[PDB]
């Protein structure tokens, strides 16, 4: 069997390289014998400490949802003003949303009565009526608009990077924000030890380049 | 001249599809007869199917032709070339979410650094006027030509950069390259026509001749194009049994109409 070169090449930088120290309390200072392509990068300590919180979370999320064990606490007094279309397209994906806790019932000027829903979405929510309705449709619109795949329980190591693209938006924005809220921040003070730790733990990250928000983690300066 | 692909992604990618084709159900699509589009914003059609009449999700339907079409054409496509210009940063400012240049150049980094790969088993042309560092200047010069006759609407084409950054996987070669198929499909599906009030006076007549210009359009391209390439090679997955209704069996309604 065959495979294509580019893929492994990203992952072999930072196995490659030891950690010199932080600069201005807000990077870590890298260093890359066989340096053809990769010598000095800056890492964002945010971005870094993110990453690797963000993967943590994204792995306790899809084993708890693969493993059926994910949490849905009961709700009361929860019922949504729905259009026909909205029923019809909820009815459509009841299945489908019990699957990340959101448990629901479709009666008849429609209404949505909402009965399990998970503690991070409950926190969220916090009674808002309208934004459960808007955060629920942009997830059925995602699905009916094929820009999210449904999640498939077929398949069953448990890779959660294989069904994070499955992952609602919602979901998404709440482990960013809990990640992004978590991590070490400029200006905090790190011991050269801390650094190697972090870097460490980035380097087994299954996307260590980038932060919670799409935006780089680390700049190559050589 | 036809390249042999052995990638292992590849083959565990084209066993997914085989093992989830359902053979009742493609007997339908490989048998249809196309009456014509039910509904351009939900994207819905008629065809019927012996004598039984059938109500389609094309978008859906097509989704899964292109998808399969990207899988058995992978990396022997023909391309679409693009006064004229495409530059990638210039369609990434319609999204107010990458405000920044920070979170514009990740996306354009992400592509960029593949376009070998791109270009060579998808035939996503990636051109640079200047010197690699410079992503401003980063344009798109071809797509892939996955069905003769047919050419995607390039609405969808800002969508189609942005979520190939933002939603594809680079780091896993079989979820690079299904998130890029997919990224492929969801480009080439027929848009949706949002329904617009023709008896509304408030509305302009040029609001109301383009929404039936893209009627007749839709129309003229499922049934000139999509739907005889559905007939003559879709393969109807499992997944899709909700996506195809019987709305009409025609022989019990031949006796409410026998006797004149
Ligand atoms: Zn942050």
């Amino acid at each position: 069997g065959k495979t294509i070169t580019d893929f492994s090449i990203s992952r072999s930088v930072l196995a490659k390289y030891e950690v010199i120290n932080q600069v201005d309390k807000k990077f870590i200072l890298i260093r890359c014998q066989s340096i053809h392509n990769c010598l000095l990068v800056l890492v964002d300590q945010h971005a870094c400490d993110e990453r690797i919180r963000l993967e943590e979370l994204f792995y306790s999320l899809l084993t708890e949802v693969v493993t059926g064990t994910f949490v849905a606490r009961d709700l009361k007094d929860c019922c949504i003003e729905v259009d026909r279309t909205e029923a019809d397209l909820f009815k459509h994906y009841q299945s489908e949303f019990k699957k990340w806790g959101i448990g629901y019932e479709t009666i008849e000027t429609s209404l949505l009565e909402i009965k399990t829903l998970p503690e991070m979405l409950t926190s969220k929510y916090n009674g808002d009526k309208d934004y459960l309705k808007m955060v629920l449709l942009q997830h059925a619109h995602d699905l009916k608009d094929f820009k999210k795949l449904p999640m498939d329980l077929s398949h069953f190591k448990l890779y959660w990077w294989k069904y994070s693209s499955c992952v609602p938006t919602v979901f998404h924005e709440i482990l960013n924000s809990k990640a992004c809220r978590s991590a070490v921040m400029f200006g905090d003070e790190l011991t050269r030890q801390e650094c190697i730790i972090l870097i460490s733990k980035l380097s087994r990250c299954h996307n260590p380049f980038e932060c919670a928000h799409g935006r780089p983690s680390m700049v190559p300066i050589a | 001249e036809r390249v042999n692909v052995n990638l292992t992604s590849i083959k565990k990618l084209r066993e997914k599809v085989d093992d989830s084709i359902h053979r009742e159900l493609t007997d339908i699509f490989a048998n249809l007869n196309y009456v014509g589009v039910v509904d351009e914003e939900r994207r819905l059609a008629a065809i019927q199917h012996d004598l039984k009449l059938f109500l389609i999700d094309y978008g859906s339907v097509c989704y899964e032709l292109f998808y399969q079409i990207g899988l058995t054409d992978f990396a022997n496509f023909g391309k679409i070339n693009l006064s004229d210009d495409i530059v990638l940063y210039n369609l990434l400012s319609e999204f107010d979410e990458l405000n920044d240049d920070a979170s514009k150049e990740k996306i354009i980094s992400k592509i960029w650094d593949m376009s070998s790969m791109l270009n060579e088993y998808y035939s996503i042309e990636l051109v640079n006027d200047g010197l690699d560092n410079d992503l401003k200047s980063v344009k798109l010069k071809s797509l892939p030509l996955l069905l003769k006759g047919y050419i995607p609407s390039l609405v969808k084409l800002p969508f189609f950069i942005y979520r190939l950054g933002k939603e594809v996987d680079w780091e896993d070669e079989q979820e690079c390259l299904d998130g890029i198929l997919r990224e492929i499909a969801l480009l080439y599906i027929p848009d949706m026509v949002p329904k617009v009030d023709t008896s509304d006076a408030s509305l302009s007549e040029d609001e109301k001749a383009q929404f039936i210009n893209r009627k007749e359009h839709i129309s003229s391209l499922l049934e000139h194009v999509l739907f005889p390439c559905i007939k003559r090679r879709f393969l109807a997955p499992r997944h899709i049994l909700k996506d195809v209704v019987e709305i009409a069996n025609l022989p019990d309604l031949y006796k409410v109409f026998e006797r004149c």
